[PDB]
């Protein structure tokens, strides 16, 4: 049976080859599509989610002196009409063209999924390769965690009209519900 | 305006009739040999 | 020998147990005078359109697009509230889909000239037809849902025409027909 | 004995006046029976308890409320939405388990692996407990139906009839 | 901002590029692994001998029978020549 | 007046479609020298 789900079987083409494989694939996504393409998608989603979570925290905590102090959703809305979001979209798309080229290289075997050889510092490149797999595991875990955490953040911001640090400091219930009186 | 179409119902004959005839024409078109011939006109019919 | 659907009428000559959904129900000799592949293709097309139509009847009552003119609870009135250009875009898109699926073979003389099976348009993103018994049971389920959706769409459309009320909306505050 | 009803399943006394087991897979039928029984056990226990405790803050939120009226108030509040979405999340993997069981695996109907207390160590104890679970679940189905229809006729809970 | 300089059009262009790239990337991923698993097959709780289940999937009878025009004439003969009165002979 | 307009539009569309699809049906092949 599967390690993560006791009452399910190991999802066929799902073993220790990819980092963080606890056998969790109840729906046969790894069988409808290639597992390496799905890992590339997962790494892209998780890295963007980690950056988004850190950005949410810092933007709620701090703002640059040349940017209006607004909630992050209001920041997206304000900079869409300001052109900064257009700049971010342009440069991200320019990088992601080569990212898609790398993904097409991944499809025909060759390079590892989500691997861009990006290593400005000497971390698991040389003299530390024995930790690399460990790092990989950590990475995807953080990825997955971020992919949840940011989500909760924004939806909590949608329901309480409070920042995540504001909700932590003042954990009042869902607005209008303490009064209750539904009958 | 447009094709003298001041009422939307006028678009029903202008589309359904050309399509229906086309469907009939399709039964002709599928029957014919649709390969190149390199001639002034196609004698295959 | 007997139909087993109407045990007083004998089995139709062209209705063998090969085709899915076959319980021997053909009191009028349509299968004797029309191609069974064409009949099955027409039945599946009508039923699939009706399944989508019933889902739309429920959803449009439940959810509407924020575009102007798209906010009508009653689907029959929603047809006339939506701009006609969009409906003609839908019609042309569906016609293109039909032509591409049949490959120009839109007549009963040529639609199954290459075979292609009745109702098999090649739409199967998930390989759920690998098992033969599973495929046969799925075909029976599809036919049953198709016929049920045809009847249900007819009922919902006529009741919407009468009451000017959406189906789930009409289920509450029933207000029998003589009230209108 | 009804056709298609072998003795390999626990709780079998050859009871099948209508040939449901002749047209529907017995694995699906037993999975549905166990799920209905467990849901009915939880439902009957909850309907009994809700006439006694009612929790700290539910009293000022829902007023008094009872049974179908409690469902009507709670769907408007939001507890029912949360329960529905979370049990649907669980039932997605339940659907996966049913599909894997029908496709052919070591899984058996009702075997979700939920044995945290290791009460299934003794095999004969588990064999007895399967029948115990089945019969208590069937009794729970009957009792939940009875409580629901008694509330329909009188508007009283399971304890308001007793007390 | 309007047209090719509007940020909404930039977002729409990015979405369109995603849609255009969806077919090659995910089609190739499907070609590598396309539910071609021995355990991958549909399941139905209904018994395979239930009434209405066909003997063979996707049946294509030959139909060496009457033409379409004869069928239409038969359907018209339903309404101008039904077998109602031939019983009283 | 609308019913007359829709009848005229139906008739004109039918005849124009017949003309158009008839001259699309390989009209050049309909000559006595075609083999
Ligand atoms: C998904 C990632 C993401 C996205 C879409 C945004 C988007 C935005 N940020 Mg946020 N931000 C992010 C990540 C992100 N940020 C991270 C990781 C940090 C921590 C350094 C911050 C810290 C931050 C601050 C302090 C401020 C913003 C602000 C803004 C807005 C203007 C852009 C700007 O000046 O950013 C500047 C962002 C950076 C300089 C971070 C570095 C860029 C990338 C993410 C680092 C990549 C690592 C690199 C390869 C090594 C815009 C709404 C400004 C605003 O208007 O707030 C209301 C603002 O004051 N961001
Ligand atoms: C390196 C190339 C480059 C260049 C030339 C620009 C140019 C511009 N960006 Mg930036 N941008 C870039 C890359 C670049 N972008 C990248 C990679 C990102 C992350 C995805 C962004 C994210 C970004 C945001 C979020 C915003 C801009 C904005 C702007 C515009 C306003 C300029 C400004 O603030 O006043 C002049 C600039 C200053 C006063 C800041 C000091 C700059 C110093 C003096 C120059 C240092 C060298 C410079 C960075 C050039 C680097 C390359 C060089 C070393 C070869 C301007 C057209 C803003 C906009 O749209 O306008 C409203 C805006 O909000 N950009
Ligand atoms: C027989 C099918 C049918 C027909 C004729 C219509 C017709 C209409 N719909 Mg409905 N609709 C349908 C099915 C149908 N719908 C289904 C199945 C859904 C559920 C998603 C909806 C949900 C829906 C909404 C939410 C709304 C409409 C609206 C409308 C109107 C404007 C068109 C529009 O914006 O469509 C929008 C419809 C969609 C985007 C859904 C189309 C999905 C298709 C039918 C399924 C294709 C899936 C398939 C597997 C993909 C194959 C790939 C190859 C028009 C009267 C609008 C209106 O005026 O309502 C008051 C509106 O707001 N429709
Ligand atoms: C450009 C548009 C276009 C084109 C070219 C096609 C092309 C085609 N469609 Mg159509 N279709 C389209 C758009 C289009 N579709 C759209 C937008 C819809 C709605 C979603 C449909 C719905 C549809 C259905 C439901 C069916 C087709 C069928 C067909 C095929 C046969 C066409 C034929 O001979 O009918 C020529 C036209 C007719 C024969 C007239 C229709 C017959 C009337 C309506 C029957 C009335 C029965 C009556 C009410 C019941 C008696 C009641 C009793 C009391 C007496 C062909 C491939 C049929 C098919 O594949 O058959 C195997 C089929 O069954 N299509
Ligand atoms: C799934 C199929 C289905 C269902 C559940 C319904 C259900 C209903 N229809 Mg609809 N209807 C259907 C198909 C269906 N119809 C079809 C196919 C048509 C097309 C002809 C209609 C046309 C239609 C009209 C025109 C009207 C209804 C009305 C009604 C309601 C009154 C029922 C009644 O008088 O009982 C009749 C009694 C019996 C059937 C006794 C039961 C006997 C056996 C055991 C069954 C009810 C909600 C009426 C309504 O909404 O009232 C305002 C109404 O005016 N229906
Ligand atoms: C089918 C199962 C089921 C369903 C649909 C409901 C539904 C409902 N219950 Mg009931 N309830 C149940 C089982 C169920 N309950 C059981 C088994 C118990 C005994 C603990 C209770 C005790 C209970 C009380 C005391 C109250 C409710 C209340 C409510 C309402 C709001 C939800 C809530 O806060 O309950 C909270 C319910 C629980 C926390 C019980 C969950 C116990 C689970 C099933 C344990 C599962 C075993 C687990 C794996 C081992 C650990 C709602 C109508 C409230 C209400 O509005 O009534 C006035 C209320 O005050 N329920
Ligand atoms: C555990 C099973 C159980 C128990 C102990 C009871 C007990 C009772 N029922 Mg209930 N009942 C049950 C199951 C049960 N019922 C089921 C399965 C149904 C079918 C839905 C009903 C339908 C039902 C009705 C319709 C009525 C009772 C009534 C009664 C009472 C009269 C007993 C003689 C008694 C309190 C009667 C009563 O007192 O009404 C409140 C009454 O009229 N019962
Ligand atoms: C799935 C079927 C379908 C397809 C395949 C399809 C493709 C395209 C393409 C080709 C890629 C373009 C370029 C395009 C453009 C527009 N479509 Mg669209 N379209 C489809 C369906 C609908 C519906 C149902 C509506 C609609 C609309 C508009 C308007 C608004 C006009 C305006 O601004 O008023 C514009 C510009 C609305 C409408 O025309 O209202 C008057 C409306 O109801 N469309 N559409
Ligand atoms: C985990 C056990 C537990 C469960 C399962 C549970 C379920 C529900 C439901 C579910 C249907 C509703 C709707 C509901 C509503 C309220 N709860 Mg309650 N609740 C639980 C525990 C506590 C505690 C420990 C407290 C508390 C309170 C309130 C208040 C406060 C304002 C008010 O009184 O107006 C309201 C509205 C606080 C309090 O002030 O209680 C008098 C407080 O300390 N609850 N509670
Ligand atoms: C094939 C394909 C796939 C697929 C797929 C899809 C798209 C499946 C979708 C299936 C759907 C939407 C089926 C819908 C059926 C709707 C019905 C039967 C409605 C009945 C209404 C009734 C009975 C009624 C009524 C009413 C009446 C009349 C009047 C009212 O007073 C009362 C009432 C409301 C009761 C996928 C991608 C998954 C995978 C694959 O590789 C290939
Ligand atoms: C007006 C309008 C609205 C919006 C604009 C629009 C699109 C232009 C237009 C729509 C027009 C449209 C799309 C109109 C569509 C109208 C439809 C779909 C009418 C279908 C009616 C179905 C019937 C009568 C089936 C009844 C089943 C029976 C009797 C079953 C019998 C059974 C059998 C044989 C088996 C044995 C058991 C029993 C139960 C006995």
């Amino acid at each position: 049976f599967s390690e993560s789900v006791p009452f399910l079987k190991t999802p066929t083409n799902l073993d220790g080859s990819l980092p963080g494989d606890v056998g969790f694939d109840p729906l046969g996504f790894s069988e409808v599509f290639d597992i390496r393409v799905l890992r590339e998608a997962e790494l892209k989603h998780g890295r963007i989610a980690m950056l988004a979570t850190l950005g949410y925290l810092v933007q709620e905590a701090y703002v640059l002196p040349f940017f209006e102090k607004v909630p992050p959703i209001q920041a997206h809305d304000a900079l869409v009409k300001s052109g900064g979001m257009s700049q971010i979209l342009l440069w991200t798309s320019f990088l992601e063209i080569f990212g898609g080229i790398a993904l097409f290289s991944t499809i025909q075997g060759r390079r590892y999924p989500g691997d861009f050889s990006f290593d400005p510092l000497g971390l698991s490149q040389g003299k530390n390769a024995d930790k690399l797999e460990q790092y990989q595991l950590a990475e995807i875990k953080h990825s997955r965690l971020a992919m949840l955490a940011f989500s909760g953040f924004v939806h909590q911001g949608f329901i309480t009209k409070q920042g995540v640090l504001e909700q932590l400091g003042n954990f009042r219930p869902i607005p209008g519900f303490p009064e209750a009186t539904f009958f | 305006e447009a094709l003298g179409v001041d009422d939307g119902r006028l678009l029903v004959p202008l589309v359904l009739i050309p399509v229906f005839i086309a469907i009939l024409f399709s039964n002709f078109a599928s029957t014919q040999d649709n390969e190149d011939f390199f001639d002034t006109y196609d004698q295959r019919r | 020998d007997r139909s087993y659907s109407m045990p007083f009428l004998s089995r139709p000559p062209a209705l063998d147990g090969t085709m899915a959904g076959d319980v021997g129900f053909d009191p009028l000799g349509f299968s004797n005078y029309f191609d069974l592949k064409w009949l099955r293709e027409a039945e599946l097309k009508h039923g699939r359109i009706c399944m989508l139509g019933c889902l739309g009847f429920i959803t449009q009552e439940k959810i509407q697009l924020p575009l102007p003119g798209f906010d009508n609870k009653v689907a029959t009135e929603a047809f006339f509230s939506v701009p006609a250009g969009g409906l003609w875009q839908i019609f042309f898109t569906l016609g293109a889909i039909e032509i591409l699926s049949n490959g120009g073979k839109l007549a009963p003389a040529d639609m199954f000239a290459e075979g292609r099976a009745p109702g098999d348009l090649g739409f199967d993103p998930l390989n759920l037809s690998g098992d033969d018994a599973a495929l046969r049971r799925f075909e029976l389920a599809e036919l049953k849902h198709a016929r049920l959706a045809m009847i249900g769409l007819g009922g919902m459309l006529h009741q919407m025409l009468i009451t000017k009320q959406a189906p789930l909306e009409q289920l509450a505050n029933f207000q029998p027909i003589q009230y209108y | 004995r009804p056709p298609g009803l072998d003795g390999t399943y626990v709780g079998d006394i050859g009871f099948d006046p209508l040939g449901f087991s002749s047209i529907i897979d017995m694995r699906w039928l037993r999975e549905a029976e166990l799920k209905h029984g467990r849901v009915c056990m939880l439902a009957a226990t909850g309907m009994i308890v809700q006439d006694v405790y009612q929790f700290p803050g539910v009293t000022k939120s829902f007023g008094d409320a009872k049974m179908t009226t409690l469902h009507d108030v709670a769907v408007k509040q939001g507890s029912m939405q949360q329960l529905l979405v979370w049990l649907g999340f669980l039932e997605i993997f339940g659907f996966v388990a049913i599909v894997q069981m029908l496709q052919g695996s070591d899984r058996q109907p009702g075997d979700f692996g939920f044995d945290p207390l290791n009460c299934a160590a003794n095999p004969d104890a588990l064999a007895r407990r399967q029948l115990v679970e089945l019969k208590n679940g069937r009794l729970a189905m009957i009792a939940t139906a009875g409580m629901l229809h008694h509330f329909f006729i009188t508007g009283k809970g399971p304890i308001q009839l007793i007390t | 901002p309007q047209g090719f300089t509007s940020p909404k059009n930039h977002f729409a262009s990015v979405i369109g590029l995603w849609v255009l790239f969806a077919l090659p990337v995910w089609s190739a991923a499907y070609k590598q692994a396309g539910c071609t698993t021995p355990d991958w097959f549909g399941v139905s709780q209904v018994a395979e001998d239930a009434p209405g289940v066909g003997l063979l999937a996707k049946a294509a009878p030959e139909y060496n029978g009457p033409s379409f025009r004869e069928g239409l004439e038969y359907v018209f003969s339903f309404v101008w020549k039904p077998p109602i009165l031939i019983a009283w002979k | 007046m609308f019913t007359l307009k829709i009848v005229v539009y139906t008739t004109v569309t039918l005849f124009v479609s017949l003309f158009t699809f008839g001259f699309l049906s390989n009209d050049a092949s309909r000559n006595p020298n075609r083999k």
